[PDB]
């Protein structure tokens, strides 16, 4: 009792676009990781700055699930020091990172025939993210000398782009649902602990 | 708010076209919503027709693909669709509905009234309309020998309401229908109070009051 | 495309609960949580009350529920009010990106035995200026819905010109029925009496009506 609610994260019904990410706080309760492995065949699952099986014996401040979804092609910009439209302005996660990475196939539920366009990502973007920065503006981007007056038409585009996920597209170009777990050590008690 | 209009011909011959509009309010077309047709047999169930999206994307049932179709009017803000080589199992009344987004059915949110479309070889027909004469008392409006269903009967333009009965129609022995409308009222207000009847028959272009 | 098997029919008493089933596949409703269900009262389009299994849509009543084990969905409406006497559909996405319906569940809420109310209109003048007599008996407000009409001109039983409408029911749950009397307005002057008897569980309800 009082474990920490991983299934909340993973097994949610819709995920967010990468663009607007969605994070949860775990703290205070008892971490289960052997689910996580235990739970499916994770198409990725990368660590950095920790062993994903000595997690059971360690105690943090507070742990954050990161959910969104891209294609497969933009799974390797999920890691620290890397670089594409998703990596740029999108989701960043510092050179520093102190986590995993878990990613899966999703193209039974999120790709559907002729599109799905719920999920979304930014295509423009006048600079950089800095790590765990999250951009939700819609505002017209102007990609011409002239400025747009908030109004969008030619160089003045909408910022986000659609992904319209179809079955049929080929493994790389297919919805990959993806949960980042970044672990907190701070100077206050640690809550958030392993099954002894 | 975003409301929905559906609009097209009453009756469609056997073997013929079935072609209708849903005109989108209060909202743009362009919307990431899969705009969809579901239609409901007299008296039978619901089944999904079919959706499409402003990308152009389209899905349609497997049992009625061969023989459907569905557009986009971005400049008219309205969808299509279009159910070629019809047979009287096709009489339904058909809606036009949406999506709460553009991806994996998540529930349609709104939907149109609904407009009965009825597949049969016989011809259009418009009604005869004759008044009813009358505590408290009634007056009626009687819509007799039309087809096809349905009529629409509005009293005072729409400013009365309150006591007001439309009675589902008779199919007679001769395969037209008669309906009655009718109001109950106070009986002072009989003769100090005006009522208007306005009967109207889309499939007739038939506007009389009364 | 998928058959989704619901109840046909579905009775509760007012305050009760009750519970919809909707079973299916794995290809719809076990591989997907993507179900939905829907409230349809006569003549009204269909009224979103729950998507994605459990989610109740804004200004939803809290007593829908919706909940899903398997293949199989069920919508349970707690503390019944008769305003709640509907026709529910589930539906569900399938693995081939297409929707299907369940065939619908009648939800009956328990009223009390309703006496009609009887109206009856003499065929108007401009009715017998093109030559027709058509006099309309008007039932309404009845329960259960099931009546018999039987018309008596002059204190004669009439057996022709009888067409009588199958109850149906109306926005308060109660049914409506009406019987047209087809004549000519030579039988219409050629009695004085006009008269329908409506029949509902034994108790009988007449009127009448006649030209002046
Ligand atoms: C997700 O759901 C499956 C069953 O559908 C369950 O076995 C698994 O433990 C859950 N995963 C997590 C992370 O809780």
């Amino acid at each position: 009792t009082n474990l920490c609610p991983f299934g909340e994260v993973f097994n949610a019904t819709r995920f967010a676009s990468v663009y607007a990410w969605n994070r949860k706080r775990i703290s205070n309760c008892v971490a289960d990781y052997s689910v996580l492995y235990n739970s499916a065949s994770f198409s990725t699952f990368k660590c950095y700055g920790v062993s994903p099986t000595k997690l059971n014996d360690l105690c943090f401040t507070n742990v954050y699930a990161d959910s969104f979804v891209i294609r497969g092609d933009e799974v390797r910009q999920i890691a620290p020091g890397q670089t594409g439209k998703i990596a740029d302005y999108n989701y960043k996660l510092p050179d520093d990172f102190t986590g995993c990475v878990i990613a899966w196939n999703s193209n039974n539920l999120d790709s559907k025939v002729g599109g799905n366009y719920n999920y979304l990502y930014r295509l423009f973007r006048k600079s950089n993210l800095k790590p765990f920065e999250r951009d939700i503006s819609t505002e017209i981007y102007q990609a011409g000398s002239t400025p747009c007056n908030g109004v969008e038409g030619f160089n003045c585009y909408f910022p986000l782009q659609s992904y319209g996920f179809q079955p049929t597209n080929g493994v790389g170009y297919q919805p990959y649902r993806v949960v980042v777990l970044s672990f907190e050590l701070l100077h206050a008690p640690a809550t958030v602990c392993g099954p002894k | 708010q975003v409301e929905l209009q559906e609009s097209g011909p009453g009756l469609v011959k056997p073997s013929g076209t079935l072609s209708l509009t849903c005109a989108v309010s209060g909202g743009s077309i362009s919307s990431n919503n899969w705009w969809t047709w579901v239609r409901q047999p007299p008296g039978k169930g619901l089944e999904w027709i079919g959706e499409i999206h402003h990308s152009g994307g389209t899905n349609y049932n497997p049992s009625l693909k061969s023989r459907v179709t569905m557009s986009v009017d971005k400049s008219k803000n309205q969808f299509s669709l279009n159910l070629y080589s019809v047979t009287a199992a096709d009489t339904a009344v058909y809606y036009c509905t949406r999506d709460r987004a553009g991806g994996t059915y998540s529930g349609f949110d709104f939907w149109g009234q609904g407009t009965l479309v009825t597949v049969s070889s016989a011809s259009t027909k418009g009604p005869s309309v004759f008044p009813l004469a009358p505590g408290t008392a009634a007056l009626g409006c009687l819509v007799k020998d039309y087809f096809p269903e349905p009529v629409t009967v509005s009293w005072n333009s729409g400013a009365l309401t309150s006591g007001v009965h439309t009675f589902p129609a008779v199919l007679q022995s001769s395969g037209l229908y008669s309906l009655s409308s009718v109001v109950t009222v106070p009986s002072s207000s009989l003769g100090t109070q005006t009522y208007i009847c306005n009967v109207n028959h889309k499939p007739s272009n038939t506007k009389v009051d009364k | 495309q998928a058959v989704v098997t619901q109840p046909a029919s579905v009775s509760g008493s007012p305050g009760q609960s009750i519970t919809i089933s909707c079973t299916g596949t794995s290809s719809d409703v076990g591989g997907y949580n993507y179900v939905s269900w829907y409230q349809q009262h006569p003549g009204k389009a269909p009224k979103l009350m729950i998507y994605d299994v459990s989610n109740r849509p804004s200004g939803v009543s809290n007593r829908f529920s919706g909940s899903k084990s398997g293949n199989t969905a069920s919508l349970t409406i707690s503390g019944l009010q008769a305003e709640d006497e509907a026709d529910y559909y589930c539906s569900s996405y399938t693995s081939s990106s297409t929707v299907v319906f369940g065939g619908g569940t009648k939800v009956t809420v328990l009223q009390p035995k309703a006496n009609p109310t009887v109206t009856l209109f003499p065929p108007s003048s401009e009715e017998l200026q093109a030559n027709k007599a058509t006099l309309v008996c008007l039932i309404s407000d009845f329960y259960p819905g099931a009546v018999t009409v039987a018309w008596k001109a002059d204190g004669s039983p009439v057996k022709a010109g009888v067409e009588t409408t199958k109850p149906s029911k109306q926005s308060n749950n109660k049914y409506a029925a009406s019987s047209y009397l087809s004549l000519t307005p030579e039988q219409w002057k050629s009695h004085r009496s006009y008269s329908c008897q409506v029949t509902h569980e034994g108790s009988t309800v007449e009127k009448t009506v006649a030209p002046t």
